[PDB]
């Protein structure tokens, strides 16, 4: 068994310049006779996967001019020169020796600069229909932050609670190139209506104080 | 000519074309068999690739590692004993298929060939005689059994071959097409040049048979002509001169040889460039296909080999084709004899066949003229009538139309204008048989049938009993003799048994026209060549046979034609006086005048005969080493690449190594290209060195022979141009080219068994107990291929004498009407070789089947073993491959190489034969130099009581007690009857032979003790009928003085002497014309007196002249005696006297009886003497 | 030329067994190799097998000995996966790929299929319900306004959502599903400026096929209490 380890693994790119990246194995690719055997694949979303280079430093019958790749031993580079507005997606790596197992790489997408952003906050309460139904859930929305990491963190009365939570990041904006999440605790109809302090934090890297946001019940 | 393809089947039948069709689509089905299992080869290999492949690529199955694999191995276990069943499924088709067309087309060749073969015989001897004369019969003898046989092997076996070719090709090109599409465009591209590499490469690995003869002809001809007149070769001397003319002709065609070899072997170097070349450019683009993952790996082998197969089967055709036209030529000759209408049959069953025939014969108004000129007439208005039982003779002027009575009476030939009739009746309007039975001829010179007596006689009718034989023999007073034979009246006679005198052999014929008891009796000349005491008793004999007949006798010599009923004499074709003897005697005219003027191998020998030129051997055996273990470097590097094809590694690493593989193809190509013609350069060479220098000195040594070797029967002519001509081309190969083929197929086999027991070593032990029964597959497919064993011919030739016998002594047996005996006993001796073929026909379809079929099931038993040793993992593909490849491809080129070359028995026998005789030393060596050679002029010849007996024939005496001497100038006379040796004197003192007993002396001296050359220097010969060789005057006459500058002015006075100067003058081209077939035909007498200028040029001291009957040129003839008197006027001479006109002159004269002298003197004493010589002059009388 | 391709999504209950195609098109189909593969949501890539595509020679890994069985056809050129003993730990994209037979193990996978997802479920057809979000009780701070919808539970997917019958759509974020026990939710929100609610209608707007549910849903101002 051969694992490998890959970086970066979310990395950021301007428009026309360039990109490398690197894959680690932790035995040796070199095999007996002179060769080292990697072969980095690119996959757009939906579409199938294609080849882009095999055997380190070769290409393939139909690839632009643009990609390069070296490296020896046991740590490879591919680079990216004159980054276009169509090689956008995952890049993943491979490996030499078969069974077992015959493994891959993780992947890499690929992030389009921009200018930072501190997000914008909102809470929503369940509605009286929700209520009436039994099962309430408490919403929190972020909008409009980068780069993609965040914190969220929930407390109820001051207190961690590490269960029941639902979580979803958007995919990238085509416009602007921001991101967005929203997360959502469930709960039953007696606990809700025990404790008032209820709160969201949004801990990001474009300040040292996380956005705290909270409420209580029967305050308008 | 064509005849044309639809008429060469014309006498073909009810249920022989049966036969070709079923024959035809057994080819069909035979040669589709072939590309099939080439692709299930291909889906083996793909079978064996696929499983070593995944094996190959996973093996770090730790733990529990070993089931999983074995696994596998029993899938490629299963998935190959499943393809096993079809090889043998095939191979049983293949057997059954194989042996039905081989079977069924030799079956139709022989059934045709038989009819064919009798009614071609049927047709020969019903011709009209005037169709023969013109033709030639020697020709005609060869050319019924040898064109037949070029008509059997080229309408029977081959076409087989060639439709089942045709199928190979097309079912390959198909079998390329459903299989592979890019690249069976590619190597059809290259298909014509290889093609032509395998097509004009097979054309030349045929044969070599007869064709170094047809450069041959000049110097054949030459030999022919010198072995044929060695009587007036050795007599002259002259082996120098003919020996070097012979050498030329054999230096220009030894050169033309060694060209034409150069050439051939050019051809086939490049025929393999030509195939290695295609192999790698063609593995080239498979592998540059193949790597890019169009194709597999069975695929690319399937398409190649099935085109490859298809190009060498069109290769493999063009012989049959050949063979085939050329029968068709053959067949334009014998349908053209055959489909003939002699008009004059003879056979036919449409005229009269009167009865009680009283023999009234009538010629009336006759104009003849034979069909070789239509302008000269021989026959003017003849007018003739002979009465019953009457007997007329007919005299006059010689060759003016005297024979051709008989000839017409015989109706041999039609007349143009007038009408013979019999008995009032036109013999036009009568049954020719009947007509030819109702006469009986005697012609001028007796044949006899190489028979029994008793067959000779039931000739003249077959269903004779052996009583009414005795009497015939009886009346033609031939029984007393014959009871004094060894064997009486089986005692077998001809050409085959013992010889008989003349006299003999014309009573018996007289026998066999007696017994036919015929109505009429015609006598052509029945006595010229008799001499005076066997011409009483055949005179009896004829006697005793005109009683009670109507007789007409065409004859010279007018003596007992005295007692004759009435004379007619010819002058012009016209009867100018008819009359008793008494009556043309008193008369005056034609009749008159003649009248009155009258009155062990040893191989270390075989090899010992080539010590002069070594080096090329040298060279040669080295080079044929390197062409020997240079056949399995193919093979390793095959199963190389098919190898390197079944493995797992980078993708470049691949791709170079096939690239280095596929240039190695191509150099191993060029080595094989110059080390193939230096080695047929230097072999070819040796070989024609080897027989120019053996031909050469073999020829010396039958010049150097003395006379005595060419009187045994199988020593003549034609046996010993054939003797050197074949010996000398068979003698070639013993030496020439079985050293190479015997050093390249041991060298081949044991470096595959040697490249076999390194890599495998199971295998190779089973593959051992293969490779006989392919071995003999390879020589056995050569020998159909070649259709060397069929031409056996044994008891063919045992019954072609009957054949030849019959043919050329062709004039009596149609005058004596024997044609049903002669296809009778021709249907027998015919018959058994048909059997014999039958017999042969079935056993050798069972052998080439069975050979076939035993191939392809061991194909599939070393496959399937080979499949369990991969089973478990001790063994590669790669070496079963290697060990396969090398043990079969060396017994196919075992087979290939093994049966190009010569045999083996025919050689080292031709060998004892060519130097048992140039081992032979001649008694009498005339090459020698030693003896007297004085400078004595004189020509005083002394005989003392010599003893004398043919070797050939030591029982019969000849000379014994014979003394004579001749004196210098004058003239000595030898006469005598039968056997009683006068022609021995000229042949000994000649010294053709020597004597037993007894001495010959020249001027006092034992010839033994002269010079041979010398003494025959000083003897002028002149041979009775004289030999002329083909060339001009002057050569011919200078052949006579030899080593000597002879000039212009030399030339015209031996000419003159001889009386031949005026002659000459006229003709065109005076003394340049060439004499032979070519040029002027000139007359028997005008011939002699060219031997008597060329025994003039000599100027020799002693003249012997051997000169006797008959005598027909009544214009030539007595200028020949001018020729002669004038030669003899200042010479010792010696003649043997058979005119008495030429011996009343002489100065002495000798009458020889049993090897004694009986009587000698002069004409007057031994006149006066009323001994025996008084007795041969009273007959001219 | 050269195409692989896969059949359609997939939905597939527990413990049942499914069959999955994948079918060539432009080469030559007896040569190559064609190797299985699977994929999670946010893990690597395992390897589920590999075989000959000429003669159904097979090999496995491990990890999936005996939950797969791998079959070919050659006279329609394509390849099948039967998946039997299904869980529900298998809900994934998986792939097909070439590999050259003649030089394998040196030289990398050719070409890919679009690949196949494939979902496990459990439950029932079941009718969504849908929430409003509105804001906390409280004063318009800011001129950027933000308003919100829930709809929770339903199954299976998809759910086709628009706001006002799709009239506008500018700030629209539609948040891909989420599970939670063998059921789904997803949110969805929008923002506009402050002189817009409560003045004009906002109503979003759901459509369900399998249960056949085109329902609206009109949001209005939360109550004091
Ligand atoms: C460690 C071991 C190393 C060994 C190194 C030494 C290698 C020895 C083998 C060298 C090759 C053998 C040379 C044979 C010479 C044959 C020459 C020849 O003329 O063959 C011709 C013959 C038929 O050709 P044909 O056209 O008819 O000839 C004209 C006849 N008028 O064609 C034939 O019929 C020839 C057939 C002979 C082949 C049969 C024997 C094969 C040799 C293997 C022996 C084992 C097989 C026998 C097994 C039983 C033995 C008990
Ligand atoms: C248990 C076993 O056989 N492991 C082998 C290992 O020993 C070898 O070092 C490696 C080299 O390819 O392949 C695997
Ligand atoms: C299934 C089986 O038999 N596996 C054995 C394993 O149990 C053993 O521990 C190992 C030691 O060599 O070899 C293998
Ligand atoms: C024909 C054959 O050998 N099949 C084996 C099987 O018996 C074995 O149980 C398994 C290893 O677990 O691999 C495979």
């Amino acid at each position: 068994q051969v694992v490998m380890t890959q970086s970066p693994l979310s990395l950021p790119v301007s428009l026309g310049d360039q990109a490398s990246i690197s894959c680690r194995s932790s035995q040796s690719l070199l095999h007996s006779n002179g060769n080292t055997y990697l072969h980095w694949y690119l996959q757009k979303p939906g579409q199938s996967p294609k080849l882009l280079i095999y055997k380190v430093s070769n290409r393939f019958s139909g690839v632009p001019d643009r990609f390069s790749g070296s490296g020896s031993g046991t740590d490879f580079t591919l680079k990216i020169s004159r980054v276009e507005a169509e090689d956008l997606g995952v890049y993943f790596c491979s490996q030499s020796t078969h069974i077992p197992p015959w493994t891959f790489g993780g992947g890499t997408k690929l992030d389009i600069k921009r200018a930072d952003a501190a997000p914008t906050v909102s809470i929503f309460p369940p509605s009286s229909e929700q209520l009436t139904s039994g099962g309430l859930s408490v919403v929190c929305f972020l909008n409009n932050f980068y780069p993609k990491d965040i914190n969220v963190k929930w407390k109820i009365d001051g207190s961690e609670r590490q269960n029941g939570v639902l979580n979803s990041w958007t995919d990238q904006d085509s416009k602007d190139s921001t991101y967005s999440m929203s997360s959502t605790l469930t709960l039953t109809k007696d606990e809700y209506e025990r404790h008032n302090s209820y709160t969201c934090e949004a801990t990001h890297k474009t300040s040292t104080s996380p956005i705290v946001k909270s409420f209580n019940r029967n305050e308008c | 000519p064509a005849v044309s393809v639809l008429t060469m089947f014309r006498y073909a039948g009810w249920l022989d074309r049966l036969y070709m069709l079923v024959g035809t689509l057994a080819a069909i089905i035979h040669g589709v068999a072939l590309p099939l299992m080439m692709l299930i080869f291909g889906e083996m290999t793909d079978i064996f690739a696929n499983a070593g492949n995944l094996e190959d690529l996973m093996s770090n199955i730790t733990n529990r590692s070993d089931i999983n694999d074995t696994g596998f191995f029993m899938n490629l276990e299963e998935d190959m004993t499943t393809y096993a069943y079809y090889y043998t499924g095939i191979g049983a088709g293949v057997l059954i298929v194989a042996y039905i067309q081989v079977s069924f087309w030799l079956l139709a060749a022989g059934r045709q060939i038989h009819k064919i073969r009798q009614k071609f015989f049927h047709a020969i001897m019903n011709q009209e005689i005037g169709w023969f004369d013109v033709h030639d019969v020697g020709e005609l003898n060869t050319r019924l059994t040898d064109d037949v046989s070029k008509i059997n092997e080229g309408i029977g076996d081959k076409i087989g071959m060639f439709f089942q070719a045709m199928a190979t090709f097309f079912g390959g090109f198909i079998i390329g097409f459903t299989r592979g599409w890019k690249l069976t465009l590619v190597i059809l591209a290259i298909s014509p040049v290889l093609g032509l590499s395998a097509g004009i490469w097979a054309k030349i690995l045929s044969s070599f048979t007869d064709k170094e003869l047809h450069a041959y002809a000049k110097a054949g001809a030459v030999a022919e002509e010198v072995l044929a007149a060695i009587r007036t070769v050795i007599a002259f001397g002259g082996q120098k001169k003919e020996l070097e003319r012979y050498n030329n002709n054999l230096e220009e065609a030894k050169r033309l040889g060694i060209k034409k070899a150069i050439t051939a072997n050019i051809s086939m170097g490049a025929a393999f460039l030509l195939i290695y070349a295609s192999y790698a450019l063609a593995f080239w683009y498979g592998t540059t296909l193949v790597l890019s993952g169009e194709y597999s790996i069975g695929q690319v082998l399937t398409v190649f080999f099935s085109v490859l197969i298809g190009a060498f089967s069109v290769g493999q055709a063009s012989p049959n084709i050949e063979a085939f036209a050329n029968a068709r030529g053959a067949a334009y000759e014998v349908f053209k004899i055959i489909d003939n209408k002699p008009s004059i049959d003879s056979f036919s069953k449409s005229g009269h066949k009167p009865d009680n025939i009283q023999g009234n014969l009538e010629f009336k108004n006759i104009h003849f003229s034979y069909p070789s000129r239509k302008e000269v007439q021989i026959l003017k208005g003849l007018n003739l009538k002979v009465k019953s039982g009457q007997t007329v003779a007919l005299v006059g002027n010689s060759g003016a139309g005297k024979s051709t009575t008989v000839q017409l009476m015989q109706r041999l030939y039609d007349p143009l204008d007038g009408m013979v009739s019999i008995d009032g009746q036109d013999i036009r309007t009568i049954n020719v048989r009947y007509l030819r039975e109702i006469i009986g001829v005697v012609s001028q010179e007796p044949v006899l049938f190489a028979t029994t007596i008793a067959e000779n006689i039931r000739y003249g009718r077959e269903d004779v009993t052996m009583d009414e034989i005795e009497k015939a023999v009886k009346e033609a007073n031939a029984y007393d003799f014959i009871m004094k034979l060894p064997h009486q009246f089986d005692t077998l006679v001809g050409e085959r048994g013992a010889q008989l005198s003349g006299g003999q052999k014309q009573r018996i014929a007289i026998a066999r026209a007696l017994v036919r008891n015929p109505k009429i009796l015609l006598l052509d000349e029945a006595t010229c060549a008799l001499d005076t005491e066997s011409e009483a008793v055949v005179q009896a004999a004829l006697d005793k046979a005109r009683e009670g007949r109507t007789t007409i006798v065409i004859a010279h010599r007018l003596s007992t034609v005295r007692n004759a009923d009435v004379i007619a004499g010819f002058d012009g074709g016209v009867i100018v006086e008819q009359g008793n003897h008494d009556e043309l005697m008193r008369e005056k005219g034609i009749y008159f005048k003649l009248v009155m003027t009258q009155t062990p191998a040893s191989f270390w020998r075989i090899l010992k005969l080539n010590s002069t030129e070594w080096p090329y051997f040298v060279v040669g055996i080295f080079v044929a080493i390197i062409n020997g273990g240079l056949q399995p470097a193919f093979s390793v590097i095959f199963s190389k690449i098919i190898g390197v094809f079944t493995r797992i590694d980078d993708p470049e690493t691949k791709r170079q190594n096939s690239n280095l593989f596929s240039l190695l193809f191509l150099i191993l190509g060029i080595i094989s290209f110059i080390t193939f013609f230096l080695q047929g350069f230097t072999f070819g060479k040796a070989g024609e060195i080897l027989t120019k220098r053996l031909r050469y000195m073999v020829f010396k040594s039958m010049l150097r022979q003395d006379v005595s070797w060419f009187d045994d029967p199988k020593n003549t002519t034609g046996a010993l141009t054939t003797r050197l001509a074949n010996d000398a081309a068979q003698v070639k190969g013993a030496t020439g080219s079985r050293l190479a083929v015997i050093f390249q197929n041991i060298a081949n086999l044991g470096t595959g068994i040697i490249i076999s027991f390194i890599y495998g070593w199971q295998l190779t032990l089973l593959l051992l107990a293969i490779v006989p029964i392919i071995a003999i597959a390879g020589v056995v497919e050569m020998k159909m291929l070649s259709g060397q064993a069929l031409k056996d011919k044994k008891e063919l030739e045992g019954s072609g004498k009957i054949a030849t016998e019959a043919i050329e002594n062709f004039r009596t047996v149609v005058s004596l009407t024997r044609e049903q005996k002669f296809e009778t006993m021709y249907a027998q001796s015919l018959q058994i070789p048909y059997r014999n073929a039958m017999k042969k026909a079935h056993v050798f379809g069972i052998t080439f089947s069975f050979t076939q079929a035993m191939m392809y099931f061991s194909y599939a038993a070393a496959f399937r073993f080979g499949a369990y040793l991969v089973a478990h993992k001790l063994m590669s593909f790669e070496d079963v491959l290697l060990v396969f490849s090398a043990i079969v491809f060396g017994a196919m080129a075992v087979g290939q190489v093994s049966s190009f070359a010569p045999d083996y028995a025919k050689a080292t026998v031709s060998a004892s034969h060519i130097i048992r005789i140039i081992e032979k030393t001649p008694e009498i060596d005339s090459y020698s130099t030693q003896g007297l050679k004085p400078n004595m002029l004189e020509g005083n010849v002394q005989f003392s009581g010599v003893v004398f007996n043919y070797p050939t024939r030591p029982s019969i005496p000849v000379l014994q007690g014979l003394s004579l001497e001749v004196k210098k100038g004058q003239t000595l006379a030898l006469v005598g009857s039968s056997g009683a040796g006068k022609s021995t004197v000229v042949q000994l003192l000649e010294r053709f032979y020597d004597p037993m007993a007894g001495s010959v002396f020249l001027d006092g001296k034992e010839i033994k003790q002269l010079n041979v050359q010398w003494l025959r220097a000083q003897l002028g010969i002149v041979s009775q009928e004289p030999i002329l060789f083909d060339t001009s005057i002057a050569e011919n006459i200078a052949y006579g003085d030899n080593s000597r500058v002879v000039s212009y002015e030399e030339i015209v006075r031996a000419a003159k002497e001889a009386n031949i100067h005026q002659f000459i003058d006229s003709l065109p081209d005076k003394y340049n014309t060439r004499v032979g077939d070519k040029g002027t035909q000139l007359s028997g007498g005008q011939k002699q007196r060219i031997a008597i200028a060329r025994a003039l040029v000599r100027q020799p001291h002693i003249l012997l002249l051997d000169e006797a009957t008959c005598a027909l040129d009544t214009e030539s003839e007595k200028v020949v005696q001018e020729a002669l008197d004038k030669a003899r006027e200042g010479r010792t001479t010696i003649v043997i006297a058979h005119r008495l006109s030429t011996i009343q002159n002489a100065d002495l004269i000798v009458v020889i009886q049993n090897g004694k002298v009986k009587e000698h003197g002069t004409h007057q004493q031994l006149l006066a003497q009323k001994g025996i010589y008084f007795s041969m002059v009273s007959v001219q009388a | 030329e050269v195409q692989l391709q896969e059949s359609g999504p997939e939905l597939v209950k527990t413990g049942a067994s499914v069959k999955i195609s994948c079918k060539a098109s432009g080469y030559s189909f007896s040569n190559y190799y064609i190797h299985w593969v699977k994929q999670s949501h946010g893990k690597s890539l395992e390897w589920i097998g590999f075989i000959s595509c000429y003669n159904g020679a097979t090999f496995y890994n491990q990890k999936f000995k005996g939950k797969a069985t791998f079959t070919v056809d050659n006279s329609s050129s394509t390849a099948y996966m039967k998946f039997n003993s299904l869980t529900f730990e298998d809900s994934a994209v998986y792939y097909c790929a070439r590999l050259p037979i003649q030089f394998g193990n040196f030289y990398p996978m050719d070409y890919w299929g679009q690949g196949t997802t494939v979902t496990v479920s459990s439950a029932k057809t079941t009718a969504p319900s849908v929430y409003p979000l509105a804001p906390v009780c409280g004063d318009t701070t800011g001129s950027s306004v933000t308003l919100g919808c829930l709809v929770k539970g339903y199954f299976p997917e998809p759910v086709t959502l628009t706001w006002n019958s799709g009239s506008l759509s500018s700030g629209v974020h539609t948040f891909p599903a989420v599970l939670q026990s063998d059921l789904y939710t997803l949110s969805s929100s929008v923002t506009v400026t402050s002189s817009t609610w409560p003045s004009q209608s906002i109503t979003c707007n759901v459509a369900h096929p399998a249960s056949s549910t085109k329902v609206d849903k009109k949001i209005e101002p939360r109550g004091p209490t």
